């Protein structure tokens, strides 16, 4: 890529960061990035990411902007109450960051037409609502070794992950293989959706070591991170 | 003695952030079940399917061996969402 | 405070929180929080105090908006370089939630005029740039027993601590006596200002514990959190 | 020995996450400055005025004194900010 100008005064902040510097800047101008659910998670993460100068978003959901969600998805607004939520978020973030281009997908994707859009970016954030989707995304990660930073909040307890599909990594069946309407307080999807933006920008400049191997958990109610090893499972259907 | 410890809802349910425990539970699912028949408060808390749990440090499967001075901590999965 | 059928509609997903209820909503809509600096931290924290539901925000600061705070001062536009911080901000945080009142205060204020607007809110954030506005602050609000949630973020690294000023609880002297541009990464004051909007409802609501006696560390190149106990410090000239 | 973790901008100008020493540093003090002489870079790094220390997770003051078996945890103020 190639900064303008006024792109290199815009960020300032960033490049003057030792290890980071103009090219990492322009490796994240050059970026593609999926993220999948335009909710609380992905308002958040999508709006420093839009900030930060991620070049291409590729903004994916189905649902439109209901009044509870106001309470956390700050990017909509009472006035696009009833609005996709793709194209809510795509107007506010093209106002954060007029200098990248953002494509709304107003659609919930099969298999098929996800491994297309996967393989299309260099990265995807999961920011979605439940474990059927969340599963469709590490398959299409996997299958095509595309990174996949996934964040999930609820009531006061958020989590991270990054998987980047490297041999003997975990994905993210090795976890969700543990397990088998409630409430979430606002700036907990803050947290956990700045992680997600972090951990997006570290893969796609190359720039300090992801979360890789870990959850990384925040406990609201008493301000505690707990980070705990996760090893890939020998069996699980998915990198078994 | 083993440390069990309790994150978040698990927590906020039982009413305890710690407990040592004698070292009488060969495995995870052990200390799980015996905790779980306590009340069906302690039953919602720590129900099969409902539960993560990590000794020392690393998340293992509930079939995990413990031993005399392991940490347990047990704490809720998100799919939040 | 009473809640309309309205608001509790939008504020939901908090109600339904167990031990937050319509209580602790109620005590959002009834709570004063100022917020000083509306830079990065500032528009992070805000936006999660406004779409939470904290019923009146005071904003003080005296700079204006930058090309380069665009980078990550997320509530300013491109429109809005020039405009004051705190005009920039009410103007965005009005639209995140239209229900709660926000005054924006465009001035440096000496001490006496700070012990005023301290006394007159229930809690003070400290998003502030440097370390003499900060100890401004922890003056103040020790004199009159008025919580400070205290974050600072710089390069990739950043770190909260609540003090509530109990006795035998260290104040931010306690810590600043132990030491004596560059760059920022974007959603590095997302982490850390989220963390910020999320103590301050738990201070405001009665909910949770929140992070006093310690420092809450974010190591953002490994996505490491340390915690570390902050003791009170004998002759600290400010509580000691 | 005593184990010394360096965090943020600490690590990045060191170069390493953590090395054990061995136990003859009376302070922190003792230890900082003789990590500090090694070059310019690392007497960047750990510039009395920008550093802050962790004994055994507790902050300390650099007087504090140090014991065999220790964790001294070195990483940087933050005023941003
Ligand atoms: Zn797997
Ligand atoms: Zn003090």
């Amino acid at each position: 890529a190639e900064l303008s100008d006024q792109e290199m005064l815009r960020y300032n902040r960033q490049i003057i960061l030792r290890g980071f510097d103009f090219d990492g800047q322009e490796a994240l101008k050059d970026s593609r990035v999926l993220i999948v659910g335009l909710g609380g998670l992905g308002c958040a993460a999508s709006q420093y990411l839009a900030s930060a100068g991620v070049g291409n978003l590729t903004l994916l959901d189905f649902d439109t902007v209901s009044l509870s969600n106001l309470q956390r998805q700050t990017l909509h607004s009472d006035a696009t109450v009833g609005q996709p939520k793709v194209e809510s978020a795509r107007d506010a973030l093209t106002r954060i960051n007029p200098h990248i281009a953002i494509t709304p997908v107003n659609a919930l994707l099969d298999d098929a037409e996800l491994a297309a859009l996967i393989a299309e970016h260099d990265l995807v954030l999961d920011c979605t609502d439940n474990v059927a989707v969340r599963n469709q995304l590490n398959a299409g990660c996997f299958a095509a070794k595309v990174p996949l930073v996934s964040g999930a909040a609820i009531r006061m307890e958020g989590q991270i992950t990054v998987f980047t599909y490297q041999d003997g990594e975990p994905c993210y069946r090795c976890l969700s293989r543990l397990f088998g309407e409630a409430g979430v307080m606002a700036p907990l999807i803050g947290v956990i959706g700045s992680l997600q933006a972090m951990e997006a920008i570290k893969m796609l400049a190359g720039y300090g070591k992801p979360a890789s191997g870990k959850i990384v958990m925040y406990d609201a109610m008493t301000c505690q991170f707990r980070e705990m090893k996760l090893m890939r499972n020998p069996g699980c259907e998915v990198c078994g | 003695m083993i440390k069990v410890l309790f994150f978040a809802q698990v927590r906020e349910l039982v009413g305890t952030d710690a407990t040592e425990v004698a070292a009488d539970f060969p495995t995870v699912e052990a200390l799980r079940q015996h905790m779980a028949a306590q009340s069906d408060r302690w039953a919602l808390a720590l129900e099969d399917g409902k539960l993560l749990a990590a000794v020392n440090q690393t998340l293992v499967s509930f079939d995990h061996p413990l031993t005399d001075g392991d940490e347990v901590a047990f704490f809720p999965p998100v799919t939040g969402g």
